[PDB]
């Protein structure tokens, strides 16, 4: 519509602000103000000119006039976005837009905010209307209403967007993959709820429909717990204002013909690793911060933790972040020598999740730097803990081919595991999962079973398991049971890790599943334990009441009671479920078990059963459930195996956190063209999962004085060690575009520090010079202590706007601190049965456990931060005062408990200051300030030692 | 088994004079093969005659009773805790009985609050049945027997009322 010759003027602002929605409380955010030209072309073509931007930020209460400049750092940015941009606009849909390369897509970002007024899909005659429409924020549902205004030409129109109706939704998410889709608890309530309603004055001519005026208004409401519980908000608005149309002379276009795609947000590459929410890293000297931080959390953290250090540890993550392999390279190769400079810098490796400190770890491994020890802490989280790309799979496989890491065991069974992890991650999010992903994989398993190595086949199984994908179905069938007339070929062992590798599997393709476990289940010729393992994936796939009845109804005639007693106890314990997740499934069993009496609920301890318990709170919409399995043998009253899981629900989505199980086939077997697998009968075998993920196990086969003189004189001469360890916690990031374009961002991360340090001097007497274990064991001991354990862990959530150079939103920081310190001697005689501990007591006020938290509204650039407290301090007989109060109240409270053997007291203190006095709703008790102490505390009588001595023997 | 386990908690004062913990745990197999054990704990100062006293047996009767004394000769202040399994009416039961004699008047407090405040409130927080009253005055009973093994009848006897409930569905047997 933008006619050729014609140059529209318009004045465009448009801000983004996020915080709570409440009058008075500090809110934060961006925004700016611009004049644009818009020149219309030919070939249904128009270039965009931004003529003047000013850049601001918003920190202060909602309504309010506290927009600011933002100054420093933007020029760069600034002259990018004056740049013309082309763009493709017929009958009012925007095609695509071009711009050069040197205008980044964050520029282009904003253009499309602006360029996403313009798309107007008006149906000449139709008054309303509806229909899937692209915008910045991607396609969704549009409706449109379109009225006469009342000059003449003039039309009115309003249309808006259910921005949770999309047939394509532009978002990047980080630290979701293992979380599963609750439809039943997203039903109850949904967590991110946005709409955008766009209102203009358009007039109709001949050349097509030209906007007057727009004004947008966008929100994004956050409900972390249910809806009524206190939602966090952005709030957008837009306006654009036709300031004059003019005719412009003869042409020659200016504008580039780099194509940069559609009107749809595109996200910079790498942003959801590389873009921080806390820390501004573009335009910094990277290897320096980096230094710098490496040294601060060195140094600062060798008595004890510093109470910033999980802070300085996030920081130290985000520069990681944006260096590539060889900056890597370059500090390890400074500091690889330095104990503890090496041991920040191994932690740090898995925290960046980058593809790049995947390979810096190949390379290491590979050069023979690392320890074993090290090798198995790190190969683990790295793996692990990637936002997995195709590259990060590449080296992951490159990794599985390392020497170093196929000659040790451990090493190449976690490489393995963590390879399947890293499958199931990438795959996660898609319909689809690229074959070449598995390869290496069913290459193995299919190794594995051509060499008949039992062990071999587990390992791939699990690792498959892992992977979760159904790709995998075809290959891990032919280890199950009752397959084809039989070919027996595979221990029982093998056949349960077949069947458990299903499991992942079944939370993408539970009904494919289900088709696979329900005969084996059903065939009364397979061993209990393998049926019993088919009924435990069955009911955790979320069976339909016809499948779970079936069931039933064979158990009225089941002839194998461990079997029977397992399913009945399943399902009735299932049936009495109040979890959400499992409502359809325990409404499914409570159908099923009509179909049978209650006997089998007599058998007892001799005979397999399931538990299953959970809760759930519907204010939170969060809950947990636990399960617990016991396979018993007819052989004996040992479990063949038994198994507990725990599993977590909130925000409408659920997951596995963790889970063990033991198996002890041998161990009870001793208390009471084909070629078969050599069986390796292990006594006993166990596992662990977290997430869902396999991370390790581990078999007890056969494994049923000079190693101790060297520590008595590495002892007698005094030993200092100091173990620190940094580490993520949890991260989790849900990016998107809002109508302005620029990102929100939702950032959950949980850090922590732990910092271990003993000095440790031992002595001993007349101690024979040929010492042995037992003659140590029969002298008085004398050991010197001066120990500190403590431990420092932050968790920071965020909702906000983010950009490389401005972050602006809304933080909540929880802080906890403990450490306890101990000096003294402890002097012990095995033989005299005799324990003495003489430690110095507290001589002050000691604080113990220290944990804060505060609310806070924020805006972030090169400058450094400007921040206040979401809760202004200060706004607008005693009892009413209190309660009936415009403000925040700051409540106390203190609590002791006196020790008289010791002249000393634990006290507890703690402030809060929070908004509920605003409303009667989760989020608003925890949103404020927040200090509590745990603390120690003497009296006078001077406590000089105190000593824990215990007797026990004849004396 | 016979042994016993001696533990001392001493704190040094300035003065010399004697502060801390005395602890004598005992154990045996007493009375008629029936697991016993007693703790004895005292202060280290010659002018003390506090005393803390808990013992516990396993009777025969399938019973584990405990009771605890403390104060002025571990006399000054009792409490037991006596539990049973078996049958009430040819169903498998079993039953608590925290009972207490005179307590120092700060854990009067805890208990008078609990049994007049949070009682009720679990109550009803749990929805169970409530009856006019259940005998004893210095006590509280709490019965469960099975009706099914997983369906389970429960009654609380406080003393100035019996709360109940029954037909509670269990998600493991009993
Ligand atoms: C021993 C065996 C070694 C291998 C076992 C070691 C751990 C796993 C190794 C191999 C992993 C295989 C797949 C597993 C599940 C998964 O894949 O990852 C799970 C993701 C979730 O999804 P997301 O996207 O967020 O990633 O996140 C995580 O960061 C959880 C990482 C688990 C521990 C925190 C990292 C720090 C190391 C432990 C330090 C003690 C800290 C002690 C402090 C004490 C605190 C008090
Ligand atoms: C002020 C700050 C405001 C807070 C603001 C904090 C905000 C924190 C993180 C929230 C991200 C929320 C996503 C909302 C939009 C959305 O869910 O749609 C996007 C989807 C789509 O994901 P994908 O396509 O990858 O699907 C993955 C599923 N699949 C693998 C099947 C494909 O999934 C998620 O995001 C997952 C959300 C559940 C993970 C929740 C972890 C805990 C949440 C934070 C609790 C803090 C509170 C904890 C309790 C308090 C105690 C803390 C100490
Ligand atoms: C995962 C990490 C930790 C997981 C914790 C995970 C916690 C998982 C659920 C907690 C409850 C598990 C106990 C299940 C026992 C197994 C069984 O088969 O019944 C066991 C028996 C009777 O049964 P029977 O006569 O055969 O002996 O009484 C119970 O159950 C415990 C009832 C509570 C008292
Ligand atoms: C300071 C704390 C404030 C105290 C209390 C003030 C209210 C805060 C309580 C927070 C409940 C957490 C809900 C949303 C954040 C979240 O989703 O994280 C926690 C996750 C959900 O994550 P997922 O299950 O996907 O793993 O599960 C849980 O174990 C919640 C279990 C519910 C009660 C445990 C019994
Ligand atoms: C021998 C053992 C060797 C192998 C070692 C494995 C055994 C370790 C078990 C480890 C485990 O429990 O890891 C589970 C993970 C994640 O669980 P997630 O909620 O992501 O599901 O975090 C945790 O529990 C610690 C969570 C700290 C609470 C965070 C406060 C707010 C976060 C909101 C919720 C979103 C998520 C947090
Ligand atoms: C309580 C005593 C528990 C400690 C038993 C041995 C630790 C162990 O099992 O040794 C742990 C490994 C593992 O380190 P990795 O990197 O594998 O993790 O290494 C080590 O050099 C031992 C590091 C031990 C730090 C000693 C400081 C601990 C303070 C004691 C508690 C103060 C209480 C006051
Ligand atoms: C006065 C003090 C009262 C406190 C006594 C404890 C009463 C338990 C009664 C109850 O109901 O506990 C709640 C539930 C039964 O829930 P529901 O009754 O609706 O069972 C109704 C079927 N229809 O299972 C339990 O017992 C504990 C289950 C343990 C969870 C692990
Ligand atoms: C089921 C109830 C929970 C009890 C089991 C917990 C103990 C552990 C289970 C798995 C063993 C994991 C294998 C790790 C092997 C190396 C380190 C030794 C455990
Ligand atoms: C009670 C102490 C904590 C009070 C409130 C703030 C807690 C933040 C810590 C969170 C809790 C899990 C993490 C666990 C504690 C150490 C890790
Ligand atoms: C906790 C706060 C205690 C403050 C005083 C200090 C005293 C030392 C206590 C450490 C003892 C550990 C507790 C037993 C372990 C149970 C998980």
């Amino acid at each position: 519509q933008f006619q050729p010759g014609k140059v529209y003027r318009y004045s465009y602002d448009a801000f983004s602000i996020s915080g709570l929605p409440e009058p008075g409380v500090n809110r934060a955010g961006l925004s700016g103000e611009m004049k644009i030209e818009i020149h219309g072309h030919t070939h249904n073509q128009a270039t965009l000119k931004i003529t003047q931007v000013n850049l601001k930020y918003f920190l202060g209460p909602w309504p309010s006039d506290s927009f600011y400049p933002l100054t420093g750092g933007y020029d760069h940015f600034i002259q990018q976005l004056e740049v013309p941009v082309r763009f493709d606009y017929s009958a009012g849909r925007i095609g695509d837009i071009y711009a050069p390369p040197q205008v980044t897509d964050t520029a282009v970002n904003i253009v499309r905010g602006i360029l996403n007024l313009f798309q107007l899909s008006l149906k000449k005659n139709q008054q309303t209307f509806e229909l899937q429409e692209t915008g910045v924020e991607g396609i969704c549902q549009t409706t449109y209403v379109v009225q006469e205004g009342y000059r003449t030409n003039e039309m009115a129109v309003v249309k808006t967007k259910d921005l949770n109706n999309c047939d394509h939704k532009v978002y990047k998410t980080m630290g979701t993959a293992y979380a599963e889709r609750c439809p039943t608890c997203q039903k109850m309530n949904k967590n991110l709820r946005s709409t955008a309603v766009y209102n203009y004055a358009i007039f109709d001519e001949p050349s097509g429909y030209i906007i007057k005026s727009a004004h947008s208004e966008e929100i994004q409401q956050l409900s972390v717990f249910d809806i009524k519980e206190g939602n966090v908000v952005i709030e957008s608005r837009q306006k654009l204002i036709l300031e004059g149309i003019q005719s412009a002379p003869a042409a020659s276009q200016a504008a580039s013909l780099q194509n940069r795609g559609g009107l749809m947000y595109k996200f910079p590459s790498s942003a959801i690793t590389k873009m921080s929410s806390l820390f501004v890293t573009k335009g910094k000297n990277l290897e320096s911060e980096i230094h710098t931080v490496l040294k601060h959390l060195v140094e600062n953290n060798q008595l004890s933790v510093h109470e910033d250090a999980p802070a300085k540890f996030l920081r130290l993550t985000a520069f990681l972040r944006n260096v590539d392999a060889g900056v890597l390279q370059s500090i390890w190769h400074k500091l690889h020598q330095q104990k503890d400079y090496r041991r920040w810098i191994l932690d740090a490796v898995p925290a960046m999740a980058t593809s790049e400190a995947l390979l810096f770890l190949k390379r290491t491994l590979a050069s023979e730097q690392l320890t074993s020890a090290e090798a198995t802490q790190i190969v683990a989280s790295t793996l692990s803990n990637q936002q997995a790309t195709r590259e990060s799979l590449s080296y992951a496989r490159e990794l599985l081919n390392t020497s170093f890491i196929r000659n040790r065991p451990i090493l190449r069974k976690t490489a393995v595991l963590g390879y399947g992890s890293l499958v199931f991650r990438y795959c996660a999010n898609t319909v689809s999962c690229p074959d070449e992903l598995l390869q290496p994989l069913h290459d193995l398993l299919s190794q594995s079973s051509d060499r008949a190595k039992e062990e071999e086949i587990v390992l791939a199984l699990k690792a498959l398991g892992n992977a979760g994908q159904p790709n995998s179905i075809k290959k891990i069938q032919r280890f199950l049971p009752g397959q084809g007339k039989s070919l027996d070929e595979y221990s029982t062992r093998v056949q349960a890790e077949a069947i458990m590798a299903l499991r992942n599997i079944a939370k993408r393709d539970p009904r494919k599943v289900q088709e696979i476990v329900l005969p084996i289940f059903l065939n009364v010729a397979i061993k209990s334990e393998l049926r019993i393992r088919s009924c435990i994936v069955f009911f955790e796939s979320k069976p339909s009441v016809a499948l779970v009845s079936m069931v039933a109804v064979r158990l009225r005639r089941e002839p194998n009671l461990q079997v029977a007693s397992f399913v009945y106890s399943q399902m009735r314990s299932l049936s009495r479920s109040s979890n959400p997740e499992f409502r359809d499934v325990a409404a499914a069993c409570s159908v099923a078990i009509k179909m049978l009496g209650s006997k089998l609920d007599r058998l007892g301890c001799r005979y397999s059963k399931a538990v299953h318990v959970d809760t759930f709170n519907a204010r939170t919409m969060a809950g947990v459930s636990a399960d617990y399995f016991r396979i018993n043998s007819p052989s004996g009253p040992l479990p063949r195996a038994v198994a507990a899981k725990i599993r977590g629900q909130g925000m409408g989505y659920a997951s596995d956190i963790v889970e063990f199980g033991l198996r002890a086939e041998g161990l009870q077997e001793l208390l009471y063209d084909w070629k078969s697998v050599p069986e390796e009968r292990p006594l006993a075998s166990g596992y662990v999962k977290v997430h869902g993920q396999e991370v390790v196990f581990a078999e007890l086969d056969k494994k049923m004085q000079e190693q101790i003189g060297a520590v008595v004189s590495k002892l007698e001469q005094g030993m200092d060690v100091l173990l620190t360890k940094g580490y993520v916690v949890s991260e989790v990031r849900y990016m998107q575009p809002v109508c302005i374009g620029i990102p929100m961002d939702l950032n959950l991360l949980v850090s922590g520090v732990t910092t271990n340090r003993a000095n440790l001097s031992a002595s001993f007497s007349s101690l024979p010079a040929d010492m042995k274990l037992a003659d140590l064991l029969a002298t008085n001991i004398e050991l010197r202590v001066a120990a500190t354990t403590s431990m420092s862990q932050h968790a920071v959530a965020i909702m906000g706007l983010t950009t490389d150079l401005a972050k602006a939103g809304m933080q909540t920081h929880y802080k906890t601190s403990a450490g306890l310190g101990v000096n003294g001697k402890i002097e012990m005689n095995a033989r005299e049965s005799n324990f003495k501990a003489s430690l110095k007591p507290f001589q002050q006020k000691t604080v113990v456990v220290l944990s804060t938290m505060e609310s806070i509204v924020f805006v972030r650039d090169p400058s450094g931060s400007r921040i206040l407290p979401v809760l202004p301090p200060k706004m607008t007989q005693k009892q009413i005062h209190d309660i009936m109060t415009a403000r925040p109240v700051m409540r106390r409270k203190q609590s002791c408990s006196k020790s008289a053997a010791l002249s000393s007291k634990v006290c507890f203190s703690a402030r809060l200051r929070n908004a509920a006095f605003i409303r009667n709703a989760l989020l608003y008790k925890i949103t404020g300030d927040y200090v509590s102490k745990v603390y120690v505390q003497p009296t006078s009588s001077k406590a000089q030692i105190t000593k824990v001595e215990l007797e026990l023997q004849a004396g | 088994s016979k042994p016993k386990v001696v533990i001392v908690l001493r704190a040094v004062r300035a003065d010399g004079k004697q502060q801390g913990l005395q602890t004598t745990l005992y154990y045996g197999l007493t009375s008629n093969g029936l697991p016993k054990a007693k703790i004895v704990a005292v202060e280290l100062s010659d002018l003390s005659v506090w005393k803390l006293c808990a013992k516990f047996r396993l009777s025969a009767h399938m019973k584990a009773k405990a009771a605890i004394g403390w104060g002025k000769n571990c006399q000054q202040y009792r409490a037991m805790l006596e539990a049973s399994t078996g049958n009430l009416q040819s169903h498998p039961a079993a039953r608590v009985d925290i009972k207490w004699g005179r307590l120092p008047s700060s854990l009067q407090r805890a208990k008078n609050a609990l049994l007049e405040n949070g009682a009720p409130v679990i109550a009803s927080k749990l929805e169970m049945e409530i009856m006019p009253k259940a005998n004893q005055k210095h006590q509280v009973s709490v019965i469960l027997a099975a009706m099914t093994p997983r369906r389970m009848n429960i009654i609380v006897k406080l003393p100035k009322v019996t709360y109940f409930q029954q037909g509670i569905l269990l998600p493991f047997t009993f």
